[PDB]
């Protein structure tokens, strides 16, 4: 694949959390960590990119998934 | 005679510690089929 | 022969010191979520 069907993003401030779908733009609320009250109006912008706007930087190119990273590969020598 | 080989039994001692041969392992994410 | 092991029991010494292991890890500032 070259960009993902379903996407989930938290932002960093704890507040919103958003899902990327195909061509809408989810918006929701996390005002606690762990609860997701319903009534709350969730936001749907079409922005209009096409497929999901989302690029994945692969550390390693492998033919069977398993991407890892360069600190996870040398966790027992250090 | 009865006791077992020479006699020659030991001690395990240990230096304090317990041990966890878990710690790096359990941070791999499965990106398979489940197999 | 009751006693424990090998009645070679040990006295754990020290050089004098009590030892604080948070000088250096209680500096560090909450940049995320607070998860």
């Amino acid at each position: 694949d070259e960009y993902p069907k379903y996407a989930l993003e938290l932002a960093n401030n704890g507040k919103t959390v958003r899902l990327y779908t195909d061509t809408d733009y989810y918006e929701l609320r996390m005002p606690s960590p762990g609860n997701f009250p319903n009534e709350q109006v969730i936001k749907k912008v079409h922005h209009g990119v096409g497929v999901c706007p989302f690029v994945r930087y692969v550390n390693m190119m492998d033919l069977d998934g398993f991407t890892m990273g360069e600190v996870e590969y040398l966790v027992p020598v250090a | 005679r009865f006791k077992r080989s020479g006699g020659l039994m030991t001690v395990s001692t240990s230096r304090g510690e317990e041990g966890r041969p878990w710690a790096g392992k359990t941070a791999y994410i499965r990106y398979g089929d489940g197999l």
